[PDB]
């Protein structure tokens, strides 16, 4: 799919003894990918009649929710690709490695503002268990209390958490 | 043999154009500059053109 | 194409006007000791822009005050502000990210502000504090504000705009030196040097201060 | 089953792939995607961090 990038440029020094020059416009490209997948399974028979119930029935019953985790597996894969090792993306990533910095209360803000002007186009946050844990153990107030709050805490700051 | 995807010929597709918008939001408004006077208007409208007054 | 570009032309001039403005302010405060009373410098690697230096900038007009209203800003600056904004009381975490106002003062966030660079990867920020309302400018008019022509034997068509406007603070008096022309001046030349104020003391009304970002 | 998925977002590119199509899992992760917008409106960010001691 194509697109037309918007115009930009100087005005000029409107002046005699000289004329102006017009200017131009550009265009651009975009792609996508189609992918396709599937699998299968089976059973014996003798086993079915000898076992007291029907395997095919059960597995058929479970088949539905199976595809979910596959789709997810694809998604994480593809994101991992997008941000992989491409300097073109550096502006959208952040790294706390090298053994200093804890993920608390600040670095989160940096990540939030890593889009400088536009903001609040961010809504929900990905998470892992132990992370949310450490969050909680720093969440304990000194005021108030031991102990009242708390364990699970959606939201975090005005943002969904999953 | 097969029908063999090497054979029936696959088309391609297109859709119309869509205007991109370059974004660096330009405001720094409202502030100085604002608030036109009548005097710089006395610079503005002809006659008695530039250069600029005092 | 002509349809599209014609459709977009309108909002274009904005960023140009802005480009002029930052240029001209940069000129006004440029390298002129006559202005020293309205500026402040935190350079030399100590001082973070927090909570105090801001107060100094606020009172840099000694008696008259509260003629300041809105604050210029850059993203990362507002960020560091936030990360120092976190209370110990209360809480982790409830507040917060975006915070207009700051102290009884409007705040305007923009990504494009003068940012210089030294060696040792040390960034420096500007963040004009004006609260003026305002400096001044007037529209003015040309003749032939818009026109369209074409090359008949080749295949082309064109658009043109050519608008006038007049802008300046009063404010410093403008001076005539070191300029070709004329008129107008230029971009670079409009920034070059040689403006001379007369009031002086107050009622300009703008102040800038340079500061390093929080470690 | 078939399905089609991608961000727009970065433009997809053709390199270093057998096929075709689809790509693969590993190959879909391998390398060589090239964005064009750029600046904003992607919209996603990741950051890696060590857990609290």
């Amino acid at each position: 799919m194509p697109y037309w990038n918007d115009l930009d440029g100087d005005s000029q020094v409107l002046n005699d003894t000289d004329d102006l020059v017009p200017q131009k416009i550009n265009a651009g490209q975009d792609k996508a990918v189609l992918i396709l997948r599937g699998n299968a399974w089976s059973s014996h028979d003798l086993a079915a009649t000898l076992s007291g119930s029907d395997p095919m029935q059960a597995i058929g019953s479970r088949v539905a929710a199976y595809w979910a985790r596959e789709m997810q597996k694809i998604v994480f894969a593809e994101l991992a690709g997008v941000f992989s090792n491409d300097d073109m993306k550096d502006n959208k990533l952040d790294i706390s490695g090298t053994a200093d910095g804890i993920y608390s209360a600040e670095t989160f803000v940096d990540a939030s503002y890593k889009l400088g002007d536009h903001e609040s186009l961010l809504t929900a946050i990905g998470m892992h268990s132990a992370t949310m844990a450490s969050a909680v153990k720093q969440d304990l107030i000194e005021f108030v209390k031991d102990s009242q709050s708390g364990i699970r805490f959606p939201t975090y700051m005005n943002k969904r958490v999953i | 043999a097969y029908t063999k995807i090497s054979d029936v010929i696959v088309p391609e597709l297109f859709n119309p154009y869509v205007i991109n918008t370059t974004t660096q939001l330009s405001a720094f408004f409202q502030s100085g500059i604002a608030a036109t006077d009548d005097e710089l208007n006395a610079l503005a409208k002809k006659a008695g053109g530039g250069s600029t007054l005092n | 194409p002509m349809q599209a570009i014609g459709s977009r032309v309108a909002a274009y001039w904005a960023r140009e006007m802005q480009k002029i403005v930052f240029a001209e302010l940069a000129g006004v405060f440029s390298n002129d000791d006559m202005k020293d009373n309205k500026l402040d410098i935190s350079g030399t690697a100590d001082g973070i822009y927090s909570a105090e230096t801001f107060v100094d900038a606020s009172y840099k007009l000694g008696d008259h005050e509260s003629l300041l209203t809105a604050i210029g800003m850059h993203s990362a600056t507002m960020a560091s502000a936030v990360k120092q904004d976190l209370i110990e009381f209360v809480k982790d975490s409830q507040s917060g990210i975006r915070f207009p106002t700051y102290m009884n003062k409007r705040v305007i966030v923009d990504d494009s502000m003068p940012v210089e660079t030294l060696e040792d990867g040390t960034k420096v920020f500007t963040s004009y504090l004006f609260g003026a309302g305002a400096l001044g400018y007037a529209e003015g008019q040309p003749e032939v504000p818009t026109e369209t022509a074409r090359n008949a034997l080749g295949s082309q068509d064109i658009l043109i705009n050519r608008k006038h406007f007049v802008l300046h603070p009063r404010g410093v008096k403008f001076t005539e030196n070191a300029m070709a022309g004329t008129t107008p001046t230029d971009e670079e030349l409009a920034n070059g040097a040689n403006w001379q104020r007369v009031y002086d003391p107050k009622k300009i009304r703008i102040v800038q201060f340079k500061h390093r970002l929080q470690a």
